[PDB]
């Protein structure tokens, strides 16, 4: 077939009523840049696997989307992140759940895939594996944004 | 939740998914995102899928593998497998959300049963399409 | 790793799976046992399955659900499905182990590709069968 | 109405084999009796797996294998093919019966899966007992660890 990428940044209660065009455009511009980067890599002959990794790493970096930077808050005002990646060729996969000290959980998940005999690692166990592979440790404070903190307060009582 | 699916020029499929989960979630809870066959699946013989929505349901339904199996075993088209899971099976289990999928033949589907899904897709050497709302 | 599968007098299937994992395992490792459709799956429409063995491979092949999808969508007998997954698809990914499965008609299958599976089964008010080694 | 159980698949005197056979029989017999008495498939696979956890001969609850660091990390899952509800815990070290914790997740929470301390906190806050992970330790499995490292 023709080389192709699809991305998403989440489904649910998005109301036309609730947004301005300027607000909408911030999401369209983000989505367009990430899919355009993947279209460029695909066109240069990069693998699906490297393409889906960088796309999800960019959506993680993008503070508009609930992954890596801009992750939602837990009831304890922490962040706990999960990611997964699968290679349709080799049928190999990797995943992390419950990680708070890894900036790009889809990269930690690629690391589980490519540098371990395992598909899934969780918590400090997953973190300690990644740090041992030279992945850098962060504070979970790096993921915090006012937008997502505001949503937290709005959802609860003080 | 965020995700990507790709077919490459070599004909390889891949899928990736990532999330901070639900605002106010219980520490230690795990939705479909990191679970092969629930939030994420790819197989060069069928389809690459990345899922977003009610984790409890996407797990119980094995949403992402269910697309693969419905195609591989059922003989459904991608459009058919996507309608079946997202518009019928997931709603009857109480699931809301959607998914992105690319099959081995390079067909793209972005189904969702919610109001919106932040999404974009493009063929290599083609202009991209973006979306928030239905249609 | 241990498991049980059951059909009751009301025609309900259920499955359960529990483990310590594998000796010497890297801390924070998670195999098929806690992952729905990998180590554990039950649907009254098809089959109940509990799996034991190479966790990574049972996840990648979604063994437990794959038995159900092969029966439901593929039209395989429980026997044919179990032979395909445990004898062909699991070893094709470099995995060994087996599974216990009961379909909604109450067929029983206990396939393994290993030297041994500690296993036992019986219809209600019948003497149980037990087994460690092959045949 | 029927039950199958397993105690795991892998690579002996007769007296020794017989201990495994005996354990498996008593558990399949208990499950058969429950079925005969009209108990749900769900309750039957729970109790079968609880009895297999309690049995030190099998790698679940009591008799769980050792990690590389000589600790115990346990996983379980249960699924009801009627409602298609499911519950699972992964990486728990202070719950005697991970299958009962998996049931609790299925019944008392909106999530299918909980992990680690958060799985444990959910359970304790709902009256499930905290145990020392030492209680899973057996001599047989320790020696299998030392064998494995060699
Ligand atoms: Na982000
Ligand atoms: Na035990």
């Amino acid at each position: 077939g023709k080389a192709v990428i699809a991305i998403h940044g989440g489904a649910g209660a998005i109301s036309r009523a609730q947004m301005s065009l300027q607000q909408e455009l911030r999401y369209i511009e983000a989505l367009s840049a990430i899919v355009e980067t993947g279209q460029k890599m695909l066109e240069a002959g990069e693998s699906a696997l490297d393409v889906v990794t960088e796309a999800v790493r960019l959506l993680e970096e993008c503070p508009l989307f609930n992954a890596g930077i801009g992750a939602v808050f837990t009831r304890d005002e922490t962040h706990e992140l999960d990611a997964c990646v699968m290679d349709g060729n080799t049928l190999k996969a990797g995943a992390v759940a419950g990680v708070s000290h890894l900036r790009n959980p889809v990269l930690a998940a690629r690391l589980v895939m490519e540098q371990s005999p395992h598909v899934m690692m969780i918590g400090e166990g997953a973190e300690n594996f990644a740090f041992a592979r030279g992945m850098e440790r962060v504070s979970p404070e790096i993921f915090s944004t006012s937008l997502r903190y505001e949503q937290l307060l709005a959802a609860r009582k003080e | 939740t965020v995700g990507a699916v790709a077919l490459d020029l070599d004909g390889n499929l891949a899928a990736a998914t990532s999330t901070g989960g639900m605002t106010n979630k219980l520490p230690g809870c795990v939705g479909s995102v990191p679970l092969v066959g629930a939030g994420c699946y790819a197989n060069n013989a069928s389809v690459a899928v990345s899922c977003t929505g009610t984790g409890e349901v996407f797990i119980r339904a094995l949403a992402a593998y269910d697309i693969a199996a419905l195609m591989d075993y059922g003989g459904l088209s991608l459009a058919e497998a996507c309608e079946r899971v997202v518009m019928e099976k997931l709603p009857a289990l109480g699931g809301s959300g959607g998914l992105i999928a690319i099959d081995h033949e390079g067909n793209v589907a972005l189904p969702f049963n919610t109001e919106g899904m932040y999404r974009a897709w493009g063929y290599a050497g083609d202009t991209p399409t973006t979306g928030i709302y239905r249609e």
